């Protein structure tokens, strides 16, 4: 739940 | 006289040790200290191996001397229970902490026994009608159901549980309990003259109608008493249940204190401590808790549980341990509240088993569904709704955004118990028109009202009150030019006419500091206790 | 030996020195004991029951043996506890015999591979997911999601298929319920008793009132009652549910046995707790009597969060998976089952042949449903054949919708998602596709379901007679 | 080795002595020869066996009670936390590198007290009571203990005097009860001490003209700030005559962990004076969050096993006994109360914190001061849609309840239409109204430091904005426009307003006459 | 290097899905096209009067 945040933190900044 | 009355062993915290030179108490047996400035009872929490019992301090262990005289009970600890206790405010052991004199003993139970048996169960699911819509809608009470209120600090359970007092426990003709555990004594206090006030306690020769039994713990105790007021509450329902074979309604004030309060005593137990810090026996001890809340074959206990979560957390253990013990576990989230709606009830965290349509009938099961169903969806628009906005969405999408709007605006509801505070009346909702209402906001035949419209309002009459009163104003806003009642001749004195009818106070100059004070003469050297236990000044010497 | 401590359920016993690892003890209050720690000072005793009734310098007796429950045919129909004594109030329990709770599972030559079908009466696992004989299942998802509901789907739809198969072929099921509610539990004997599964249904009922070496005890002591059905050549379905609950049980006692925590407090060997207790579930070879045992552990994530610590291990345990999704289950698709992640080890070995060959075009189509409907929902663009899968998977998300305690036999099941796949269900909205296919199933023949059932195989003389019969149907909407 | 085994040897079983004789003739005379090596033996004293990290091990002390002061030879105090069978552990109130092993530990037979009196009044103490102004010994004082425990559920009544701050968004919005207990959570520099110190100065301001039974007298301490703060503190404190109705205590950070856990409970006993005999008493504790810091501190130091974050899972219960002392008594007990302002630094706006949520669910309301607010020179920065006072509702100066009202509702209009449109480009002229509004009473309720209003004066000021009487001033000069309004209007209706408590009808003519004869700046 | 090298742009990309090598991928890209010019195959009988 850890890698959850970190991924969305990769598609928030991707987008 | 000596043996069955030990001696202090040593004292840490909560948690006293005490020897006994034979014949131990048994584990969770009530002792007694002799001496102390206050009454202070001892549970024998464990046989540690020397002749030494491990117990927990029922109130503060400040003024434990290493060798006092514990006297042992022989029993648990017993309070009173019966009708006698209906009407009075009892602490964890059993005493009256309302002042009106001792408490009339039907009988006197130990707080301690065991979960009724599998063959003492009862499977029957009627619906408990409480008058709140998302309440009613989504997550339906059961009138013999373990029900949890799940919160995060100033979301609103304390003013869910009150409003539920308010609707349930004066339709329902059976006898309450309010177990308060670790909570504000402010609100025990309030509780107490709102309940003097509406006539459920009445005091005096009156006593013997009052409905509610209230017993505190609340968070100035110390942790064993708030570890074992629970138990004292359920003992209180377990009489009117098992004896005289009637409903009970148990409300508990934060179900969570209990937890936190073993936990703080578990540390000085010499206990590994189990997950985020928890004691290892966090499911047992609470799970032997929560089994003994059952309606049985002879009677029923509808329990409405307030539990905290701790940083917001659902995931902390002790809400994830509570929640399998629940029939109907009503989840209220921050997020909810913050966007002004009360009470803030996550619709989709909140469930029952009672949303079953061989239960409720496939009207309301259909409804609640569907409903949830447009709140999901919502929910799932949700992150593209904050970047791209609303005008990327579909058309379809723009009608499940704006009607899942209106059902978010319309679970909320003004409380009666909330209208000291907000100022707006409280609206006591009926399930059928609950049902009816959102069954027409989810098919589209409220479309032509705004969002603001189902905000705050009772049902879907007062949507279409507010929807044309909204819109009726939206003109109103003038016309407070002249023509007054407050011009300098309508009824009117003039200024210093208003000035002579001031009272004048007198300003009494001294503030009144030195009325009674007896000032202890304070001795310039630190005066301490020598050999010979006489005061003596600090000696000069390192 | 003397008790020297007691408390929190474990008594420190000296003395007992021919006791062995694992034996139960009884204490002079009555009540029983394991002794689970052999040091040498003292044994550390973890107490079956309440431990306020044991006091210092009480009497510890050996009774010589290890701890085993009562097994048999005399355990249909019964509500037992943790371990074996029956708590619905029946008497004892007649035609049984006791056996230990801590078998050796089969080792590699007394096996054979899982080919014979496990039918749960569900079809978004009976098809995507599907479960062969001596296959253990993980059924793993959030808090509130359909996992008992699976599980209790699995045993009733069993009662409906022990009517219509001979007696060999009969599946009879145990429901170990750790750590739940009494009345939970009680709810549930009702409903196996008015569905009529509890003919062959055995419950291991340790409730949250039990203590805590009675709740790690009973997921064994309930495999060791099903495990008599697969000793003796007929086949059994042991569902678990909350192992995560029995971890939990295992955690405490390993906590105030003081052997050192681990991951986020547990045991180091709480893998080895698992794996013991899941192994046991087997397809036995024809040489030991070509018996049977079909897990189903349940495992409760907190927030979809299957990288705990119990749930990585019971994943790395079990063959297949069903993942149960709780934003599944509120956009209406109940059982909330999570089409991509969930998996079955076994998958097209042992499912019907007759839905072999439909189900492999459903998985094959619900894949290609998944990632367009993550770019149409933005709605940029739509491509007439991109407009075709999110449509079509839309016909097959709604033909795997289910009410709760009505378990689709297999050949019910198999026509509906043929009359989804070949075409049939296009064209009908959306909205009643769960309500069209009562009129697939009513009205189409139901002859034609004898057939399939006998066949188990969708024969060239039966679809072009099969999709006959689809055509003649009224369906709503249209 | 039985203790059934153990106990037999009580019994003699020797069958000879030819050696216990033999040294009992020789035992004494071994022992006389090294009397230069004995330290002289301890019993109802004490002797440190081991001092570390401000908690030391004393052997001996028979007869201390649990949870008392203990006063090291060299003049530092401790108290007995935990009585073991072999040793006593003390916590240091102090540094313990002045403590040895082997010095004398000395019971003082009282449980940790302070002197609280009217002589404490306009002092300035450590966290046990010494005081550190440097003006002499606290005179006209008496000993109470430190861990009293809150009054219970019969010893209360519901708040009902409105205790009034000073500050137009506090006194208009989340109005206090004088038995309350109100948060100030806030981050770092967002004028959660300027709440505080302005309502101290008002109690000043409102204690010379109350006739001696409504006077409010504070208790400001200062728990893990620095020393330097404190002494801007006092200073300010002394020039604007607030200290002399002000204790101040205070354990900074360079002070011992139990120094700064213990000065909460030591005010809160001061506090609690004025409390038990009729008074009302005022009582901050700055940086509570600082409180918490140093109970984990000592938690850790005595291997006490971390919970969340790493606080010792008692920290709920250290803040809770703290802030239920905060009642107001019923009039069977005096009458008197106690307000408490708990004061909670939160990390970057993160409210789902541990220490926050657990004082959130201990005190009555919040007032949540915000950076974003406090960037933009909102101030003070209160964020009225989290900030909430429940149990002071109700029980506000009347006038200010007619008024503010409206100014609730229009705050809540003007957030929903920022809610709405973050970028300025769609105008609808009537959200364009609720947005000038919402700009004007957002301009209204800011004030500046260390100048506390009358409740009056803030009456009419909010009755001069809710109402017209300021659309003319655009957005800039209203600051100037308050003013201007307090100043022009005819002192006479600020007494009739004191006097009365509400605005009468023919104070609203009055009033709505007074304020057309108003010079505003914005012309 | 005939797919990274532009060399096989004229086929289906689901030609190249669980097949042996290039020649497989040819194998089964005029499979296919067949296969979807003849779905139009059996829109006219089986319907009725079949061989029983
Ligand atoms: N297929 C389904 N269709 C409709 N409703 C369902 C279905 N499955 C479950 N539900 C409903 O969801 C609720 C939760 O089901 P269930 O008891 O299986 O939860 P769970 O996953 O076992 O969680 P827990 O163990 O916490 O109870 C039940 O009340 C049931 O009514
Ligand atoms: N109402 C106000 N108007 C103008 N300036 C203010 C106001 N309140 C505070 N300030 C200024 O903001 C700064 C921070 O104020 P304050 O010390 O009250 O915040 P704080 O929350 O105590 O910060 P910390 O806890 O870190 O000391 C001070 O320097 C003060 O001058
Ligand atoms: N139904 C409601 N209507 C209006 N305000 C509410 C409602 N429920 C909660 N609140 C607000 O939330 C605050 C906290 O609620 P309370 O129940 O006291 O918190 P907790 O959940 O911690 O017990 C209350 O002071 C009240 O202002
Ligand atoms: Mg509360
Ligand atoms: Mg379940
Ligand atoms: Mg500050």
């Amino acid at each position: 739940s850890n890698q959850a945040v970190k991924q969305r933190i990769r598609a928030i900044k991707n987008i | 006289p000596a043996i069955d009355a030990g001696y202090v062993s040593q004292v840490i915290g909560p948690v006293v040790d005490v020897r006994f030179d034979g014949e131990l108490p048994s584990i969770l047996s009530s002792l007694e200290v002799e001496g102390h400035s206050v009454r202070l009872v001892l549970e024998v929490a464990q046989h540690m191996g020397d002749n030494t019992v491990r117990c927990i301090a029922m109130d503060s262990t400040d003024g434990l001397v290493r060798g006092q005289k514990v006297v042992d009970t022989g029993s648990p600890i017993k309070v009173p229970v019966g009708r006698g206790t209906l009407g009075r405010i009892m602490n964890v052991i059993g005493e009256p902490v309302d002042e009106q004199g001792p408490i009339d003993a039907a009988d006197i139970w130990s707080i301690h026994r065991e979960a009724p048996e599998f063959t003492e169960q009862s499977t029957e699911q009627e619906i408990l009608v409480t008058g709140i819509k998302v309440v009613d809608l989504l997550a339906p009470y059961q009138r013999g159901g373990k029900i949890g209120l799940f919160g995060g600090a100033g979301v609103g359970k304390t003013v869910l549980i009150m409003e539920l007092i308010n609707n349930v426990a004066k339709a329902h003709g059976g006898f309450s309990v309010f177990a308060g555990v670790g909570e504000r004594t402010r609100e025990g206090n309030d509780l107490y003259r709102e309940m003097i006030e509406s006539g459920v306690i009445k005091l005096g020769a009156e006593r013997g109608n009052s409905k509610c039994t209230l017993v505190y713990g609340q968070m100035n105790e110390p942790p064993g008493a708030r570890a074992r007021v629970a138990l004292t509450g359920l003992t209180v329902a377990e009489y009117f249940r098992d004896i005289e074979g009637q409903d009970v309604l148990l409300f508990v004030d934060n179900i969570f204190r209990f937890t936190q309060a073993n936990s703080e005593v578990s540390a000085l137990l010499g206990r590994i401590p189990s997950a985020v810090g928890y004691q290892p026996t966090l499911a047992t001890d609470l799970g032997g808790l929560q089994e003994r809340i059952t309606t049985t074959t002879k009677g029923s206990i509808t329990s409405v549980q307030a539990v905290y979560v701790p940083a917001d957390d659902l995931t902390d253990p002790a809400p994830a341990t509570t929640f399998a013990h629940l029939d109907a576990t009503t989840v209220l989230s921050r997020s909810i509240a913050e966007l002004g709606i009360y009470p803030a009830v996550d619709p989709l965290d909140s469930t029952s088993r009672m949303l079953n349509p061989n239960v409720i009938g496939a009207e309301h099961y259909n409804v609640a569904r569907g409903v949830q169903k447009v709140l999901q969806d919502y929910k799932n628009l949700q992150d593209i709704i904050a970047i791209l906005g609303m005008d990327e969405l579909s058309e379809e999408d723009k009608l499940t955004v704006a009607r899942a709007r209106k059902i978010q605006r319309f679970l909320s509801q003004p409380f009666q118990v909330a209208e000291v505070f907000t100022g707006t009346p409280g609206k006591y909702v009926d399930l059928a028109d609950t049902i009816s209402g959102f069954q027409g906001v989810l098919t589209g035949k409220y479309d032509d009202l705004p969002e603001m419209a189902f905000y705050m309002v009772g049902d879907i009459k007062e949507v279409k009150e507010k929807a044309d009163k909204m819109a009726k104003d939206i003109a109103s806003r003038k016309e407070a030019d002249n023509k007054k009642v407050s011009e300098e001749l309508k009824d009117i004195p003039s200024l210093d006419k208003l000035v002579s009818e001031i009272k004048e106070v007198v300003i009494e100059e001294d503030d009144g500091l030195e009325e009674d004070f007896k000032a202890e003469a304070l001795s310039s050297e630190t005066v301490v206790l020598n050999e010979e236990g006489k005061s003596v000044p600090l000696p000069k010497k390192n | 030996g003397r008790v020297l401590s007691v408390g929190d359920g474990i008594a420190r016993v000296y003395g007992l020195k021919s006791v062995q690892a694992g034996e139960l003890v009884c204490f002079d209050s009555g009540v029983k004991g394991m002794a689970l720690n052999l040091q040498a000072d003292h044994v550390g005793v973890v107490v079956f029951g309440n431990d306020s009734v044991i006091h210092q310098g009480d009497l510890v007796y050996r009774t010589g043996q290890i701890v085993n429950v009562p097994i048999g045919p005399g355990t249909l129909g019964r509500v037992t506890d943790g371990l074996g004594q029956p708590i619905d109030g029946k008497g004892p329990l007649t035609n049984v015999r006791s056996s230990l709770v801590e078998v050796k599972a089969p080792g590699i030559i007394a096996r054979q591979s899982v080919r014979e079908p496990l039918f749960t009466g569900v079809k978004a696992v009976d098809a995507l997911v599907p479960i062969g004989r001596g296959q253990r299942e993980l059924i793993i998802g959030d808090r509130q999601t359909g996992k008992t509901a699976v599980a209790i789907d699995a045993i009733i739809h069993q009662k409906n298929c022990n009517e219509q198969v001979p007696k060999a072929q009969r599946v009879y099921c145990v429901y170990v319920a750790v750590g739940q509610k009494r009345s939970t539990v009680a709810q549930l004997v009702k409903l196996f008793t008015q569905t009529g599964a509890m003919r062959y249904t055995i419950m291991v009922s340790a409730t949250a009132s039990d203590a805590a070496p009675l709740q790690f005890l009973a997921p064994y002591s309930g495999c060791a009652m099903a495990e008599y059905f697969r000793d003796t050549g007929k086949h059994g379905l042991i569902i678990y549910d909350d192992l995560s609950k029995q971890s939990v049980a295992y955690r405490q006692m390993s906590l105030l046995l003081r052997r050192p925590p681990g991951r986020e407090a547990f045991p180091g060997d709480v893998f080895y707790l698992h794996s013991r207790l899941l192994e046991r579930a087997a397809k036995l070879s024809k040489e030991l009597g070509g018996g049977s045992l079909t897990a189903f552990p349940v495992i409760e994530t907190q927030a979809g969060d299957v990288s705990a610590y119990i749930a990585t291990n019971v994943i790395s345990i079990t063959d297949g998976q069903i993942f149960l999704e709780t934003e599944l289950f509120y956009k209406g698709i109940r059982p909330a089952l999570n089409v991509g992640l969930s998996v079955s080890r076994v998958g097209s070995a042992a499912q019907f042949p007759g839905m072999k060959q439909v189900a492999g075009t459903l998985k094959l189509e619900l894949a290609q449903y998944r990632e367009v409907a993550a770019f149409a929902q933005f709605g940029s663009d739509l491509d007439a054949a991109t407009q075709y899968v999110l449509e079509r998977g839309a016909r097959l998300t709604e033909m795997l919708k289910q009410k709760q305690f009505a378990p689709i036999p297999i050949e019910r099941q198999t026509v509906a998602v043929y009359a989804a796949t070949k075409g049939f269900l296009d064209k009908v909205r959306v909205q009643d596709i769960v309500a069209a296919e009562e009129a697939v199933i009513s009205q189409v023949n139901p002859a034609v379901f004898k057939i399939l059932k006998a066949n188990g195989k969708i024969t060239p003389a039966l679809d072009a007679h099969l999709k006959a019969e689809l055509r003649k149907v009224k369906l709503p909407g249209a």
